[PDB]
């Protein structure tokens, strides 16, 4: 399970998504069947009142009806849920970019299996309280097992680099999403004016329609725009994360600072990025892995390996 | 499933709570969607804005269209009819599912999520292992449930360490209680402020006489009575559940949750040198007691260095 | 699931009749949704607000539009149609949940429901363990003999865990006297109005300024249909009401609180079950109504003289 | 499940029987839900209470829309036969309590706690290896286990009938319903009619007193109909053979003597009561069963043993 | 499933083509219970009771909407072809129809347990260990297994060889399912030409409406008409496919299993020559695949005995 | 599944596609079926039977309700084109016989069987211990035993599967077929795709019952069946590219024979002579999906390693 690795604002705009996706779905399912626009025509033909008769069939109401449906209405009234669909399902998509990669997804298994093993071995406890037999061996081949992980994932540069293209991406998307929903939410009214030329057919040319669902596609959009609106702020905090600090360097001068060992050399690159993933989940398991990092660590192990031996 | 130890009666009340207030609002939206109208019909005699009211009977002609008909009704519900009575299911799913959030919150937060089923795992398996039982009926015993048992003693003790060290779960918990009453209260306030404005009959005053001919409109909301027995449910269900957040939060207060004494425990069995727990381990153990003593119960036996003593020489032994 | 074995005949009836009851009411709510309309025509012979119901036939013209009629449908619906006619389904629909409630409040309370799967645990595990079977019969290798030995020590401590306690008899007591309390409720609003559900209404609404007659006479075309689906929950509810009345005098014809284990005593050789009390005998006495064979064979990890003989069983194998 | 031993073709088949019942019965109750109306138009030429039946241009009733709805609706309550109405109804109804009738058997805890028994035990001995050598004429320690099981079940189930007579009094009820419901859908089928001639006397409200109509979901409901009673037909066949079967031979009594015959151990006696109509029905889904399992209940194989 | 060896490509072909044939039907059915009806127009001019049908203005025909109601239910009823309304429920019936005689196989209970007592013989030789030394060609536990899978296939033998009663059921499925595809293809072939968008009815109704003679559009005709032609090209498929497998059975006694090919690829050369019922699930597994009889046929000879109750006291 | 490991890249984004194209049709045939009209309005003055098109008071065209349902019916039915009637179940046809063509080596018994054979003891390899301690390059006799076992399977499976290639076959048959079968999508959609319009003019020649000859009909689900047909259209070509590619990755390399070469080479056991037909074709696919997986069965296919195993169990 890469949950582990997931932080908290992944995990927040899933739900987000997910919570899109909702929103959508139920604009699709009120398009389908709610969706319809009622035209009377302009300048037709105690007090009493008479109605005005527009001498119309109801054929050539229906006809006035989608005929301005299909002309005078704004086209983002009448495909504001599909646009939603389609900009959460590319959000859905891209939330697990650097989740999905393949040589990567076999880092991320190849670190949390390391990490997981070596908090479950007794010598990482065992040496934070030493300083502050078989497992010995099994601690020896953790610790080699450490070294292969620093020699074949700490060289590479691909993780930092592009959860930062994920997080970009995430970012313009946002931007884009804002900028047309805001733009064009002023477009979604509720009384129109439909102005289409088939005075040949209805005896009228000009006539004023309302949309009936307009006023719950403008709460729909207010709601879409504030998830955006957060969701964006959770992106812009991760990029303000990404760039503040370097994550191509972790410093351990905090395990430095409570383990006593200080030839702890700093991890670099996508070692240092994913124990910034690590920290932000559990930085116990940093700090109990970095006396596990350091080589003056291992020649001790060694020492007492051969004492037992 | 494996969580269900962590959720009391009260947790369980809000969850079947909110079940039931889910249910109402997609019982209200579906209403809303396929037969929400309002059946308007005009005023033949007005007097300033306001309807006159003034050999057989014979119906009043209107000399109206169907579709202008639909459009006084378009019209009408649009700027007459109450928001309330518009987005009542609306409301009702939107507080329902931030109601659902708050309680779930703690289950999908990783940084307490990795907390509790550490737990739950730690727990169940102690529970179902054998050393307890042999440990509370106070020879020889099997290798493999040896090293099992060993094995659950220094995970007990490695975890008692990476939970004590903070307050993230009891703080967490302590601020969903809190968000829950406090929306609990707002949603009981408006509600019941608004609740009265979904009406059967209501005058809509739209101006539409260049249109339609008429201006004032007598209009009938037929999904308006069911509306307000919904809402009334509704404002009950919510009732019960901000009673039982109360509660939740009088128990929250009463009693120092980060602080969990064994000193029933310890005078009961044997073993005295069982510590006294605090912070989030003592939360999530007085959450356990919500639940069954017992779980508490078998697993205190993994806090006392004679326990382990015990299964030392006999493991030693057992070499 | 795997609680089928605290589920007597009752349980089961009451579930079943719960379920149909539940079919009913999600169909009298896809009716009452979809086709619950309210055909009104005016009366054009008015004597006193009354219909007074008075060469080819012609048609009666009423000069009223569709929307007045509609009008007139939607207010004689809300004003002169009853509430019963109304909302029968969904009265059903949340008598039903409260019934529900009822039966699953047991398994639901964490208490109750901890104490039941540890039940659910013990007694599994000693109706398949090997060593009563021997029990029954009356050898077992080193670890049947050590497991065996662990249930009996973990049946002990289970005894003394549970019954100590009488929060599980308590609650079947206060959810049986709920149901029959809803139960007699139900029966009484119900059959006082049925009767109200007919066909053909008169409604006077007093809207002479909208539509022009003041008295109309409806036709509810559902209620028919409506009727015989309170005909039919009545029965449904008469029989449920009578299957609780049994479970109430199960509940009170014995003090369920004290199982008296002479049966399998003067059966089996042991002759030293002590008798079980509180929520243990309750248990065991609904696992008695189940099968009778549980109990029978749980009575065996209940004594001490066949706990000194599997010591010595395991003794005289080592 | 787990009873599928348990259920002989009769069983299996009318079940299937039923599964398809059900079918039509919801089938037919969305039609009535959804479009089961009557469209009735006045007679204007009436003759003796009756309709006299006595370029072209229209005929002009004078009637609105919703006095034409009024009238569909009140002829559809008062001349329209209640078996039109309520077939899907009254189908979904015997076909529940068909359902109920055959699986009430599995559902009342006595007989379902001796039937699940009954199974286990007989699966974990079909699982046993030591009947081969048993028919040919640790492990023995799992062999006088199962034999010592199987004897105590036998001791507590060959007490009593109880599974027996529940058999008996479903597929009695079972066969007493198919009379009742072929007899009262033969009489009523040939009221489903497509034209019907309503009378309602509503002419204060309409103008006419008798009315035309026609039922649009008639033919389709005749042919329902007609499928029903030819399921019901074959479902009561198979009903009536059970009851042959039943009360061909005493059923509460089987007889081993063809496998104790086959086989050399002859000491097996003959089962009584529910074990016995057990046994029967394991003979008529496999008789390989029955014979496998018998060789357990002999005490000569224990003396084998 | 557990009989999923016992279907070769026929039957799964069939099994798809069966569940197109059933998605169709519930889709022409939903289409018949809400789309379909005629919208009905009188002819104004008649010729012997006929349609003469001798700015331009609209006609007028001075009816009511419930008088067009009832002429669009009178003319469906009485003219419009009874295949026209009634093809959704004849598909999905001639789809059950053929669903049930397919799966009539695993559900007969002597049957059924024969298929599912075979199926688990099979696997657990698939998984036996000393089908792969005999192979090749050992622990007690292991050789118990082998001494007690070997009584099983030998007492299975004895007990399936006596009685056919599971090829005679194929068979008889088998018939039945072409005779099925053979009246279906000809009635549907002959009636597919009777749904038309056009229809003309003359049903007499000029006492309650005032017209004789209507011309009717039927708004599910080519929709209709289509869902036919793939249910036509459906059902030639399916009775291609099962005329194949009836050939398949004719040409050769499926009744007698000639091990000789087994028994001389593979070192025992004593198989024997398996006959009737366990011959024809013989030849089943084989058209699913061969490997499953060449490691299951290997409890067949009575070398491999004497070399196993060798091996298991040594 | 279980069959994951057979699936490459390639496959799984066609199977995300073709969910989509039947989102796509069930949408479309919802759409269709509930909401699909034809709103028609008589011209009522016309030039040589063509609409003139020459306060304002409303046209009356006499036409009743029912007449006017008539209208809509014959020009929907008789002027409306195909297309635009039927693009949502060609769009639920096409994806059926893509789901097909996709499954049909999966469904197929013959091929089937090899598949299942080929997962399952490449599953038994993976969890297998001394494949773990001979990738690693003392023991339990039964796990010894069955090492053996599974070096026998993995020869006499390599005798069953070498000596025919039905199975690359097919997958090539299916590629071909898919790659056709978009072709002839592409090619009729992008020429038809424009024949559905909103306002479509009718002349039906109905005037002896409505008494006008020339109608103007507007298709409500015109443009909404316009741009998902052409969002449709952008699936298709996807699928298509990816078809395209695997046809490529059906000529870049030759499937029938799959060296062994790298493996050999960075393991100790540099002896293993490599595999054709249908085997070489599986483990490409194996290495597409995962070469851990081809690398790791490699210790249980080799001699040196087989003697290796025969020399430890000797001394186990
Ligand atoms: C002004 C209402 O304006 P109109 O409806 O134009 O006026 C009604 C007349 N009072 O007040 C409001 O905006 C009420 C706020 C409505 C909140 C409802 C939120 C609904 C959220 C949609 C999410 C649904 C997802 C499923
Ligand atoms: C008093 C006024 O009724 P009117 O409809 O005005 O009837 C007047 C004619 N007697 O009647 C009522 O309020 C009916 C009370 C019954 C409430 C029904 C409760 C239904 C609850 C809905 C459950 C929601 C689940 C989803
Ligand atoms: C006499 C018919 O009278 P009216 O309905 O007035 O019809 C008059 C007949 N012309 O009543 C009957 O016989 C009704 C028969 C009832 C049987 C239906 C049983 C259905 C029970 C509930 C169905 C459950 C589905 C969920």
């Amino acid at each position: 399970a890469f949950r582990v690795l997931k932080p908290w604002w992944d995990v927040f705009t899933d739900y987000l998504s997910v919570a899109m996706l909702m929103i959508g779905v139920f604009g699709c399912t009120l398009q389908v069947m709610q969706d319809k626009i009622i035209c009377l025509p302009k300048r037709v033909q105690t007090v009493e009142m008479k109605g005005l008769k527009t001498d119309l069939d109801l054929q050539q109401y229906s006809f006035i009806n989608q005929m301005c449906y299909e002309r005078a209405l704004h086209w983002y009234a009448k495909y504001f849920p599909y646009l939603v669909l389609i900009h959460t399902l590319v959000f859905m998509l891209c939330s697990n970019f650097w989740f999905k990669f393949p040589g990567s997804s076999s880092k991320i298994e190849h670190f949390i299996s390391i990490l997981g093993k070596c908090f479950d071995s007794p010598w990482t406890t065992r040496a934070l309280s030493e300083v502050s037999k078989k497992e010995g061996e099994q601690a020896k081949a953790l610790f080699e097992k450490v070294k292969k992980f620093r020699l074949h994932v700490e060289e590479g540069d691909i993780l930092y680099a592009m959860y930062v293209r994920q997080t970009v991406l995430k970012v313009i998307k946002f931007l884009i999403i804002i900028a047309y929903n805001s733009a064009l939410v002023s477009k979604v009214q509720f009384t129109v004016d439909c102005n289409v030329d088939i005075q040949d057919m209805t005896g009228y040319k000009n006539f004023s329609c309302n949309h009936t669902m307009a006023h719950l596609f403008s709460k729909l959009s207010f709601c879409y725009l504030c998830f955006v609106s957060i969701y964006g702020l959770t992106c812009l905090y991760t990029l303000y994360w990404l760039f503040y600090r370097s994550l191509r360097e972790y410093s351990f001068e905090y395990v430095r600072q409570e383990t006593g060992i200080d030839d702890i050399p700093d991890v670099k690159n996508d070692f240092a990025f994913m124990l910034h993933m690590i920290d932000q989940y559990d930085p116990l398991y940093s700090k109990r892995f970095a006396v596990f990092l350091s080589e003056v660590s291992e020649n001790k192990l060694k020492q007492l390996n051969l004492n037992n031996e | 499933p494996a969580y269900r130890i962590l959720k009391p009666w009260w947790d369980v009340f809000t969850d079947y709570i909110s079940i039931v207030m889910l249910m109402i609002a997609v019982f209200g939206g579906t209403l809303q969607v396929d037969q929400d109208k309002m059946i308007c019909l005009p005023c033949k005699w007005v007097t300033k804005d306001s309807c006159n009211d003034s050999t057989g009977p014979t119906g009043i002609k209107y000399d109206l269209d169907r579709h202008q008909y639909n459009y006084v009704d378009a019209v009408c519900y649009e700027n007459r009819l109450h928001w309330f009575a518009k987005y009542f299911p609306y409301l009702v799913l939107l507080h329902t599912l931030i109601f659902l959030a708050c309680s779930n919150f703690w289950f999908k937060f990783p940084r307490t999520s990795s907390k509790l089923e550490h737990f739950v795992s730690i727990l169940l398996k102690c529970f179902d292992s054998p050393w307890t039982t042999r440990a509370l009926s106070e020879g020889v015993l099997d290798k493999k449930e040896g090293e099992q048992a060993k094995a659950l003693f220094e995970k007990v003790k490695k975890f008692r360490t990476h939970v004590e060290e903070g307050d993230i779960v009891y703080r967490l918990y302590m601020r969903q209680t809190i968000i829950k009453v406090i929306k609990f209260a707002l949603i009981i306030c408006y509600t019941v402020y608004y609740v009265h404005n979904i009406k059967f009959d209501v005058d809509c005053t739209v101006d539409i006489e260049s249109l339609t001919g008429y201006r004032t409109y007598r209009c009938a909301h037929p999904l308006a009575t069911l509306f307000k027995i919904l809402a009334s449910f509704y404002i009950s269900l919510v009732i019960f559940y901000g009673l039982i957040c109360m509660y939740t939060l009088w128990w929250m207060l009463r009693r120092s949750l980060k602080k969990y004494s064994f000193e029933s425990i310890r005078e009961e069995s044997s073993y005295s040198d069982i510590p006294d727990v605090k912070n989030d381990f003592a939360f999530m153990l007085h959450l356990i007691d919500q639940y069954d003593p017992l779980y508490s119960k078998r697993f205190a036996v993994f806090l006392s260095e004679v326990s382990e003593n015990k299964l030392r020489q006999l493991n030693l032994n057992n070499e």
